[PDB]
DNA sequence: AATACACAGGATGTATATATCTGACACGTGCCTGGAGATTAGGGAGTAATCCCCTTGGCGGTTAAAACGCGGGGGACAGCGCGTACGTGCGTTTAAGCGGTGCTAGAGCTGTCTACGACCAATTGAGCGGCCTCGGCACCGGGATTCTCCAGGTCC
DNA sequence: GGACCTGGAGAATCCCGGTGCCGAGGCCGCTCAATTGGTCGTAGACAGCTCTAGCACCGCTTAAACGCACGTACGCGCTGTCCCCCGCGTTTTAACCGCCAAGGGGATTACTCCCTAGTCTCCAGGCACGTGTCAGATATATACATCCTGTGTATT
């Protein structure tokens, strides 16, 4: 565990856009997208682990991470609750 | 059978679950389909 | 071993009174336990705020009702609003 | 004697088609994983993760990032381009508000 | 013979016909107004698409009709 | 007599008296009427059977029997009020809806 | 009671841009904010019509307000409550 | 001779700092209370307003409508413009979720 | 009739904190709203807290908790800090 | 000789008027000991950071009292208070002074 | 001989100082409802102890996917010309706003009194967990149709 | 001669059968949570009264809205260039599926006891009125600060 973000490759951004309807892709889109997703999991871990932490647990459950994202205003439906 | 359409008007066959011309979809028993 | 109660049987006895012949994925059944858990939530906490702003101490249907017209858009609500009218009336007269 | 060649911007279409019609996880499961236990190792040491709470990460990771994905091709397309740059994510994640 | 034909943009264009007159030159007077050929042209009325090698009269319709018009391309 | 539960009485399929349990312990006011559990349950039951007819027949459409949720995913997407109510929702294994913008596709007649 | 959308002026729009910090304005923007003030609008006093009604009430009053805003995420400070 | 003229531009400028600096109300307080209460006569009749309801509404339009314009503005500034036009509203709108 | 609010506590603090300064009645009410938004958001997230743990009592452990789940950064912290100092002088004097 | 929970806590914000609050708000069947006045800190913390913040806001500004623009000018200033209130509006409060780059005569 | 560019002067606009006068804030007074103190008692939560399910670390092989390189075409970006659509300013026109008076509808409280929900104990059936199949659905294989793309013919 | 048109080749996706695995679905046994019956207190409906404050109307200033004219700057269309990204190919690389092994820790059970709900008594903190000074708003007059047009003249 020292440097995995470099671990979502190219062409898996390029799909993730193909999804998302994008049709030509610039070159300095990979690491802006890249940062998004640390932001974006960096809270969301967060709050999933202070939820496991209140606990008094040492395992982050499915319930913590819908918690936390039901927090966030983005709820998750099919994992519980 | 057959289930009418409210945009089309035109009778669609029973064991069919789209307008073959307006192409809109089949309704629900209470809510009817919208204009688009 | 330990009991954990859903909502499965009843989503599953209403899927059969409308479609007689079809089933549902592990994942669909899944789904739509967490939509009927987050609908209930959703009116229960509107009603007890809506309770509580008047100064009251219990919630009726009237209160149900009131958070179901805030909550559905409009012929949603509409429906909704008909069928519990007509269920709660049909329970009453029955004994 | 020159070997078939698609004019560019055929198979970007083909692709588009092909994973708007699919619903499998487009990111390799061991480095989102392996990524997961790298940012969760700041706040807590030792910690241990259920398979249900790492594929509930990733499933709405990837939600968010198609839709950020979508707010970025109608900012592009707005200023009469057809190309997505850093500019358009900025502006999406700018009117959002976050 | 007054026809109303409600087309689903929402446009009540409105032609004049003859009981016997066959369905071709009606939908060929739409093609004047507008210029939409008749091959694009679908009309429906009381769940019965029309056909080009029939009249209206083959179709029991009366007096005051309303036609709808879709495009299926 | 015979006991015959609440559920029967009011014509519903949900569990009138597990939602009256489920209000009772869940801190929302101090006491709870006798109607309010069945105005929950008819309408939940409402909402919860236009999802399923809709979803059964988008099923039958792709030549299937099971319900999976890609099924639930265009039909909520698709219908106006349905996607308003769950605007702020994300449904596991889902997908998108297919949708490709007009200036990107070639050059048409 | 009618068309008494104009009398939201164009001066009284061109104020409002001005606060926002715009140049230029187009000759047909004023439509469009009418467009969505009137949706705006519509979407605030059904809530408080409907609050007013449960509380079996014919007068609006202010908290009724708060809490129709409230309940969409345009939480209001300095009229109680 | 010929009157003093400002150039287009300044005066724009001007306007934005005076109305950048104040806190007042920029909408007539009388047509927008004969707006609040035509709105309101279709969802009851001989409904009646306590002022500061009416008071209350306005703020929070006001509010709404000035940060509509700021996007709007941004996103003609993306478009490589100075001139705000409807479609930049539009997408301002589109990309907030409210339509 | 008596209504009650926030103002003479929020008055008394300002006045620990500028002695030479006034508030207008305006202000008054956005302090008063402040407050009680702040009270509530607090109050809602230790109460679901303490019902997905499967229990029936809030506890200083729940504020705490709700306090680092809603408030950000320095602001967590520092709060953090002043309950911990508030109920460790409560807890000392019988 | 009865001495107010308040004093002995060593705070201005009231603590039983808070917990009789926590009790009948439907919150949960008990209420502890310490969490009112957790609580309590927590909001007298606060509002202390906010009035001391919009003081010197009225005070470089030549004046005695407080109005709303001073409380909007150094809530949106800051940025931790800025994203604990982001859904907020206040009345009579304005906005900021930005105004784009571009549109600046140079 | 030409053309830009800094400078000088007029000119609006804004910032500063000074007088005044009015209404909103800060303080005092009285009292009444709500927080504090003492005492009782039942259950919620801490804590030790046990079992076993699920998580983590390891190794091997198979192969699809990720990484690197190359050739070219479609797109991004700069530059230029036009014209029309807003911005600025001036002379009328309308209607908001301030002050005042008069009417009464409807919020807000107070006093009764009964129907309705909480609480408890007993008892019976609805609903959950473990099992055991089969038929729907996934995967493989093969052919058939649809959709791109460039190389020549021919007409404008 | 060049652009419009077409034909043939080629790659990609779709339709049709055939085989095989495991997940949905129905059953069986049990057990605990919903149901029935009775008791008891109080929340809430209903009526009556008081009095704030919401509505309507009038009348007069006067700033704001409105309509028109003129010009300039900015939006839009067109053209040309060049380098960046797309598509395809070949060689690495590490994801994935399969087994086996070990133990940390979630989950449950039983026991003890401290903490909080509920009650009554007492009294002072906090709120509603009432009153009066001064901070801030408003008017007036200088004085500084950017904006714009015109020109001298030096550079080219
Ligand atoms: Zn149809």
């Amino acid at each position: 565990l020292r440097d995995n973000i470099q671990g979502i490759t190219k062409p898996a951004i390029r799909r993730l856009a193909r999804r998302g309807g994008v049709k030509r892709i610039s070159g300095l889109i990979y690491e802006e997208t890249r940062g998004v997703l640390k932001v974006f999991l960096e809270n969301v871990i967060r709050d999933a682990v202070t939820y496991t932490e209140h606990a008094k647990r040492k395992t982050v459950t499915a319930m913590d991470v819908v918690y936390a994202l039901k927090r966030q205003g983005r709820t998750l439906y099919g994992f519980g609750g | 059978g057959f289930w009418d359409c409210s945009v089309c008007t035109f009778r669609n066959s029973a064991e069919a679950f789209k307008c073959s011309i307006c192409d809109v979809r089949k309704g629900t028993s209470t809510r009817k389909p919208r204009i688009n | 071993r330990k009991r954990k109660e859903s909502y499965a049987i009843y989503i599953y006895k209403v899927l059969k009174q409308v479609h007689p012949d079809t089933g549902i994925s592990s994942k669909a059944m899944s789904i739509m336990n967490s939509f009927v858990n987050d609908i209930f939530e959703r009116i229960a906490a509107e009603a007890s705020r809506l309770a509580h702003y008047n100064k009251r101490s219990t919630i009726t249907s009237r209160e149900i009702q009131t958070a179901v017209r805030l909550l559905l858009p409009g012929e949603l609500a509409k429906h909704a609003v008909s069928e519990g009218t007509k269920a709660v009336t049909k329970y009453t007269s029955s004994k | 004697k020159k070997p078939h060649r698609y004019r560019p911007g055929t198979v970007a279409l083909r692709e588009i088609r092909r994973y708007q019609k699919s619903t499998e996880l487009l990111i390799r499961k061991l480095p989102f994983q392996r990524l997961v236990r790298e940012i969760a190792q700041d706040f807590k040491t030792d910690l241990r993760f259920q398979s249900s709470a790492v594929m509930a990460l990733q499933e709405a990771s990837e939600a968010y990032l198609v839709g950020l994905f979508e707010d970025t091709n109608l900012c592009a397309i707005h200023a009469k381009r057809v190309t997505i740059m850093p500019k358009d994510i900025q502006l999406a994640r700018r009117i959002r508000g976050e | 013979m007054q026809i109303f034909v409600k087309t689903l943009t929402g446009k009540t264009i409105t032609l004049e016909v003859e009981p016997s007159d066959t369905i071709e030159n009606v939908k060929a007077k739409i093609q004047d107004k507008e210029g939409i050929p008749p091959d694009q042209q679908r009309l429906i009325f009381a769940g019965k698409q029309l056909e080009d090698g029939r009249t209206l009269s083959d179709y029991n319709i009366q007096k005051e009709s309303t036609l709808h018009l879709v495009l299926r391309l | 007599g015979k006991a015959k539960s609440r559920s029967n009485r009011a014509g519903l399929q949900f569990p009138v008296g597990r939602i009256h349990r489920l209000l009772r312990k869940g801190n929302y006011a101090e006491r709870v009427g006798a109607g309010a559990p069945v105005y929950l349950a008819a309408v939940m039951e409402y909402l919860a059977a236009e999802v399923l007819e809709l979803a059964g027949n988008a099923a039958r459409d792709n030549k299937k029997t099971r319900i999976i949720p890609r099924h639930l995913q265009l039909a909520i997407r698709n219908d106006e009020e349905l996607n308003k109510l769950l605007s702020g929702v994300t449904i596991a294994q889902g997908g998108v809806l297919p949708n490709i913008q007009a200036v990107l596709l070639p050059k048409k007649t």
